[PDB]
């Protein structure tokens, strides 16, 4: 009974029985501070039962460094009771709740117990309980720029999915008698030592199919082993293999067992003698803590950090630890103690999070046992930071000045932003933004553009959405939500709806990209990226970019003139399958599904363009019989669709939605088997439909099916919708219509001068006139997955399943088929979490100002196997051009609006370099093989004349710049490249 | 000299080279395994990404050492 | 993008392709039309077959569009004009040339594979009455390649 409505996109990533699970687990979290309350939305956001909240103590203003749901007004009010009320809002199916006091045998009624901002005495008394009773217990905390996590799931933790991969599948093309498998042609099965595979539709070897596991030793990228299968026969041909996945047992030990003798997980390789340092840091933190009435050290106080080294001593002597403690990182973790970043807070409330639905899910691989983190590469250099400076100010800043100090507040509150984008990263960006005082300053100013709409689907992990706003726009809610937030941003956010593109640059041109300081990325397609970062090289901003899918994450940064920017690498592309495969030939439901997309696009779609257009241009006939590929399918589709079959009632619509089944599910598979019967052979004497070929056979049409009713049932209302007839569900009106039908007889044709352009002329002129039909319009169908009333994904469903029973793949349903024909990306709020935390701790480096590549980070993340890893950014590449040292990213040339000529002979004579091609845009200005002729017309022309002339568009009055590609070739002839042009008009 | 190397998506591959082996090298053996183009392959050892033109030798890496096969995100 | 096309285009520019030439239309760097010539031991001898190429903004990260133009009776070229070329798909790297796709639509045309066929009806004709799809090709290539 999940809501499908509001899951979508996390149903895939978790799946259903996972969400079922998590529907039945009760949370516990003990502390109501950022981190807290991080961990607590992004759990009432997943969707388990319930949360309780325990937390008696009275807010502080310096509490709001990084809790977003306190605000000045409750000081003195305990932090549960007043985050409490704002929590319950994210989710409508998860209540919360406040608890005011905790005893130990009340911890029995939840499955998972999260604790924050507790001493080490009192999480050994939680923790001896919990560890005997098995309930997953998790402590986390945060330190300055210093985080820690510790998982305990108990002694018999049962893992049933270790990665979150989908299981492995592949077509085999022999079995051997001693199990050696090997793949078809050029096809990788992908599997490792020790996994686990079932075989099914093996010929020759029946034994196989049965459904066993077997052992699998992989013998190279191609082929594997499975053991001995002589009893079971001599040789096996063809046939599939699936991966089987087994549960795995994870033992776990309690706090008191694992503060001796600590297994750790380490989220940089590049720095592997920490994790060590900070396990005896935590402790001593809470030993002084317990020495000092619970007050830690106070900020960058030497005093505080002797002491302190003097307890981790102590606590490095019991614990028999043979680690050199290093002083500067110590005395460090004890100068940030009163730290409070809500960056920090975001990553490690992301990674929690994600611990506990693992707890409540029993999937993918938990944290075992300590995780230690730091981002120290973060802490300013460009500013002073000392006691005098880090002090206090009793203000909602306090936790973060506890680390910066207040001259980089100064520096931080007046950035001026730009965030395109307002999904989820875009939201949590905002939120840290406000938190950290971003802009609140006399000079700076906050601007996010988005064109998009509220979606119940976007409620999920875009917290600072509610019901109430859907159908609004995406960043006027933001804006003001996180107003509400920080109120210092009233007036200083400025909200777009537009897209950033080459259609957008009258808004977001040279006077907006000046003012800013650096721009961050939020969006979700790779073509928008390439244009912000196009834009962020030429006007020379830093850029923050980052990226999620399901549970994976990574953020980069590009910094002008020091690294390469987004641009400079490449991704793996989208797969596409060849059209043979889809229009004859399909063994996968991938291949079914596109080609009912096709299908859906052709009957529904391209048709009643075609008509519309008819009806609308005057001189339509003449430009499409020279202009399209094939100007007698255009004439034919205007002629059904006006005049043959167009409907005037439902029944009509039954009548044709029965003759496409026909068409599509029975003649055309008929007509396929006429030209390759099921006992054809190739060439070279093999049989035809063998391997990913599979013989197909037709469909009959039967009225009782399930897939047959639902084909005709999303045709015919779709039909309706073409011709706004008024559709009905009711099936005895179908089954009433569909009685009395008489097939037309079909026959597969075997087949065996320029009087088809006069039938296409006559064809033309039996169309009624576009003046006889004014006002008069068909409604197209506009592909739309997001709604369950359409019958968009009804119809690609039954298409796709048809066509499936055609070749006896196996069918999906709508949940699968949404996915694949929609192009739905997985989406996670941890993930989101996570990445915004990297990035404002990316963002903080941007400020400061660093020069070196080395304290830029990169980052990578996966959490379903909770893997983190971190490496520098790629330098800009840079080259010799005339005998000067020139990046090939971050330079230009600074022109003015000379002659073609002029420029030709300035790099002639400045460069010493012959120009070759000149280009603008997507146009060739100059070439050095034109004819003569062109070039003298084209020489004493000004580049922006030359360029107006050749795009035969004027440029427009905002126009300030053009970019101009050049390839010249020095004077031995050989080629040399050299940085853009920038013509300044 | 045997090495390891990790992706993101928790598959784990040996490869057989030597000190004196290219980051080239490298990369087409992972192509070989895997059938990722080496223009698309990140490879990161402690805390630095691999790049092309230079040695195993220049970033110190010795036997048993573990690399990460990484790449970027396009959602959120 | 721009570079790339331009140094290709040089490339062609410098060493005639000798059976073809292709060059951008008008001023447009990212929309070329091709010229193949029927190889004179097939069935197209004495033919002109153009072709549409249409660069994507990803060049050479995503494969051109190369479609025909001219009415051609192959068993992998439908009537749409739709190459089956794995290379146009997905075998596309960024280290492929037009030269080269050309040559690989030339060696298409000089010798069809009916087995994994676009068209069944003219796999049909050609694995049956070889004749029939010669006399069929030829009437084609004289109908619409001639002219
Ligand atoms: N060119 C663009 N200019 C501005 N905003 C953009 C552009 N392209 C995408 N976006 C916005 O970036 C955000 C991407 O975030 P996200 O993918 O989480 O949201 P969504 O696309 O609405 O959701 P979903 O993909 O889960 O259905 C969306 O608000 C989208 O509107
Ligand atoms: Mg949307
Ligand atoms: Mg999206």
């Amino acid at each position: 009974t999940i809501d499908e409505g509001l899951y979508s996109r996390q149903l895939y990533v978790l799946g259903h029985e996972a969400m079922k699970q998590m529907s039945q687990s009760n949370v516990l979290i003990i502390g109501c501070k950022g981190l807290g309350v991080e961990i607590a939305k992004n759990v009432c956001l997943a969707g388990v039962k319930s949360v309780t909240l325990y937390d008696p103590q009275p807010t502080r203003i310096e509490d709001l460094s990084s809790q977003y749901f306190l605000t000045e007004d409750d000081i003195g009010v305990p932090r549960a009771k007043v985050t409490v009320s704002k929590l319950a809002e994210l989710n409508q199916y998860v209540p919360v709740s406040v608890v005011d006091e905790l005893s130990t045998e009340y911890l029995k009624n939840f499955k998972c117990v999260v604790v924050t901002e507790t001493s080490l005495t009192k999480q050994l008394e939680i923790n001896d309980f919990t560890h005997k009773n098995h309930i997953a217990y998790i402590a986390a905390d945060s330190r300055g720029l210093f985080g820690s996590i510790f998982c305990d799931f108990g002694e018999n933790f049962i893992c049933t999915d270790t990665d979150g991969n989908e299981p492995l599948t592949g077509m085999i093309a022999s079995i051997t008698d001693d199990g050696v498998v090997t793949m078809l042609e050029e096809t990788r099965h992908g599997l490792e030592n020790g996994d686990f595979v079932k075989f099914t539709e093996v010929k020759g070897m029946p034994g196989l199919n049965d459904g066993t596991p077997r052992k699998v030793e992989v013998k190279g990228p191609y082929t594997f082993s499975i053991g001995s299968v002589k009893d079971l026969g001599s040789a096996g041909y063809n046939g599939v293999f699936t991966q089987v996945k087994v549960p795995t047992k994870i033992s776990f030990k309690s706090l008191r067992e694992s503060l001796k003798d600590p297994e750790y997980v380490y989220p940089d390789f590049g720095k592997m003698m920490r994790p060590p340092q900070y396990h005896i840091a935590f402790q001593a933190l809470s030993a002084f803590a317990d020495a000092h009435e619970g007050s830690l050290p106070r900020p960058r106080n030497d005093i505080d950090a002797a002491e302190f080294f003097e307890f981790c001593k102590k606590i490095a002597s019991t614990l028999q630890f043979d680690v050199e403690l290093d002083e500067k990182l110590i005395k460090e973790i004890s100068y940030q103690a009163r730290g409070d970043l809500v960056a920090m807070s975001a990553f490690l409330g992301g990674a929690v999070a994600q611990e506990v639905l693992k707890a409540t899910t029993s999937k993918f691989y938990p944290l075992k046992q300590y995780f230690y983190f730091d981002s120290l590469e973060s802490l300013p250099s460009s500013v002073t930071i000392s006691e005098e400076t880090c002090k206090p100010r009793g203000c909602r800043y306090d936790g973060q000045i506890a680390v910066f100090g207040s001259e980089f507040q100064e520096k931080i509150a007046s950035l001026s932003t730009f965030l395109v984008g307002a999904g989820a990263i875009g939201c949590e960006m905002l939120k840290n933004w406000a938190m950290m005082g971003v802009a609140t300053g006399e000079s700076g100013h906050i601007s996010v553009t988005d064109m998009d709409s509220i979606e119940k689907s976007n409620l999920n992990r875009q917290f600072l959405f509610r019901p109430r706003d859907v159908g609004k726009l995406k960043s006027e809610c933001a804006s003001t939500a996180v107003s509400i937030m920080n109120p210092s941003l009233t007036g200083k956010i400025t909200s777009y709806q537009e897209r950033v593109g080459p259609e957008s640059e009258g808004i977001f041109g040279d006077e907006f990209f000046e003012k800013l300081s650096l721009v961050t990325n939020a969006l979700d397609n790779v073509e928008a990226r390439m244009y912000v970062d196009r834009r962020c090289v030429f006007f020379e901003k830093p850029l923050l970019e980052s990226g999620t899918l399901g549970t994976k994450g990574n953020t980069q940064v590009v910094v002008p003139h020091l690294t390469e920017s987004y641009g400079s690498s490449q991704d793996p592309p989208e797969k596409s399958f060849p059209i043979c495969t889809l229009k004859n030939f399909p063994n996968r439901i991938e291949h079914t599904i596109a080609w009912a997309r096709d299908l859906f696009e052709g009957l529904f779609k391209q048709p009643i363009d075609n008509v519309n257009m008819y009806l609308s241009s005057p001189n339509f006939l003449e430009t499409s019989l020279k202009t399209s590929s094939n100007p007698r399918e255009v004439l034919e589709n205007i002629r059904d669709y006006l005049v043959t079959e167009k409907p005037l009632s439902f029944e009509e619509c039954i009548m044709w939605a029965r003759l496409q089944f026909d068409k599509f599910f029975n003649n055309n598979i008929q007509q396929l088997l006429f030209n390759f019967p099921k006992d054809s052979v190739t060439s070279t004497g093999q049989p035809f439909w063998s391997g990913p070929k599979r013989a197909p056979t037709p469909l009959s049409f039967d009225i009782h099916n399930r897939e047959h009713f639902d084909f005709i049932v999303a045709a015919a209302s779709l039909y309706a919708f073409n011709y706004g007839l008024k559709s009905e569900t009711d099936p005895a009106i179908y089954e009433r219509v569909l009685a009395g039908y008489n097939p037309p007889p079909f026959a597969p044709k075997s087949g065996i001068a320029n009087k088809d352009k006069q039938e296409l002329k006559s064809i033309a002129d039996s169309l009624p006139p576009p003046s006889s039909l004014v006002g008069f319009r068909l409604t197209p169908a506009e592909f739309e997955k997001d709604d369950d009333s359409n019958h968009h994904i009804d119809f690609i469903t039954a298409a796709s399943n048809l066509r499936a029973m055609n070749y006896d793949i196996t069918p999906a349903d709508r949940f699968k088929t949404k996915f694949v024909a929609g192009k739905i990306v997985p989406a996670m709020c941890t993930s989101t979490a996570v990445v915004s935390g990297l990035v404002c701790l990316e963002l903080v480096k941007l400020v400061d100002g660093k020069k070196k590549i080395e304290e830029y980070k990169n980052g990578f993340f996966n959490l379903a196997i909770g893997l983190f890893t971190f490496s520098d950014p790629i330098a800009s590449p840079k080259m010799k051009v005339n005998g000067k040292e020139i990046d090939k990213i971050w330079d230009r040339y600074n022109l003015p609006d000379c002659t073609l000529q002029e420029l030709i002979d300035y790099f002639q004579k400045e460069e010493g370099l012959e120009v070759t091609m000149l280009s603008s845009g997507v146009s060739l200005l100059y070439a050095n093989f034109q004819p003569p002729k062109k070039l003298a017309e084209r020489l004493p022309l000004k580049i922006s004349e030359l360029v107006e002339q050749i795009t035969k568009k004027k440029l427009e009055p905002f126009r300030k710049h053009l970019v101009l590609e050049i390839c010249c070739d020095d004077a031995n002839g050989e080629d040399v490249e050299v940085p853009f042009i920038c013509i300044k008009l | 000299m045997q090495i390891f190397v990790k992706t993101l998506t928790g598959k784990t591959i040996t490869l057989e080279v030597e000190s004196s082996d290219t980051i080239d090298n490298v990369k087409s053996k992972i192509q070989d395994k895997e059938g990722i183009p080496p223009d698309q392959q990140r490879l990161i050892f402690a805390g630095k990404q691999l790049e092309d033109g230079r040695t195993l030798s220049d970033y110190n890496i010795q036997k048993e050492s573990t690399l990460h096969l990484v790449l970027r995100l396009r959602g959120g | 993008a721009l570079k790339r096309i331009n140094r290709e285009l040089a490339d062609l520019g410098k060493d005639p392709p000798s059976s073809s030439s292709a060059g951008p239309v008008g001023d447009d760097l990212f929309h070329w039309q091709a010229t193949i010539m029927g190889p004179a031991d097939s069935p197209y001898a004495g033919g002109v077959f153009f072709l549409s190429i249409h660069f994507p903004t990803d060049y050479p990260f995503k494969p051109p569009k190369v479609n025909f133009t001219t009415r051609i009776y192959h068993p992998n070229i439908n009537s749409n004009g739709s190459i089956c070329l794995d290379i146009l798909r997905d075998q596309w790297s960024p280290a492929l040339t037009i030269s080269k796709v050309l040559l690989s639509i030339s060696s298409l045309l000089t010798d069809p594979n009916p087995d994994d066929p676009l068209v069944p009806e003219i796999a049909h004709v050609y694995k049956t009455d070889r004749s029939r799809y010669e006399l069929s090709a030829r009437e084609w290539t004289r109908k619409y390649a001639i002219g």
